């Protein structure tokens, strides 16, 4: 289809090249989302329950 | 009343309330 | 002028012949992880 189109592969490596950017900037969003998660569900189980906690923090 | 099924339900319905709050918030001032 | 429109297309994708291979490898397996996650996350929505 590209080469039908008439032009270089030029302009599917730079959308491609955007494409990956755009996929690392969404993971690390994810990231940021899930560590935030995480800290929230940490915090959570420090509030509610000590023993979870110690299990995470020294037993793991 | 005052009995445990009250508390119960209370208890489920905030459960409740904050997985629906984190499945919108992870979906997603 | 379609014969120089073909050369240039073929010297095109010489030049960057692994190169193509390895952007599409790339975009492949960002494709598939964005799908995992999107079905991660609809799964826990739908269970939640």
């Amino acid at each position: 289809e590209y080469i039908d189109q008439g032009r270089n592969p030029q302009l599917y490596t730079k959308e491609c090249l955007e494409r990956a950017l755009a996929k690392n900037e969404q993971v690390k969003g994810k990231i940021d989302t899930m560590k935030k998660f995480k800290s929230l569900l940490i915090q959570e189980l420090s509030k509610v329950f000590p023993e979870d906690m110690a299990k995470y923090r020294s037993i793991r | 009343m005052a009995d445990r099924l009250t508390q119960l339900q209370d208890a489920v319905n905030s459960l409740a309330d904050q997985f629906c709050n984190a499945i919108g918030v992870l979906q997603q001032a | 002028r379609q014969l120089f429109v073909r050369l240039l297309a073929l010297v095109k994708w010489a030049n960057d012949a692994g190169k193509v291979e390895k952007c599409a490898m790339i975009s492949s397996f960002l494709d598939q992880q964005a799908i995992l996650f999107v079905d991660t996350a609809d799964r826990l929505a739908s269970l939640a």
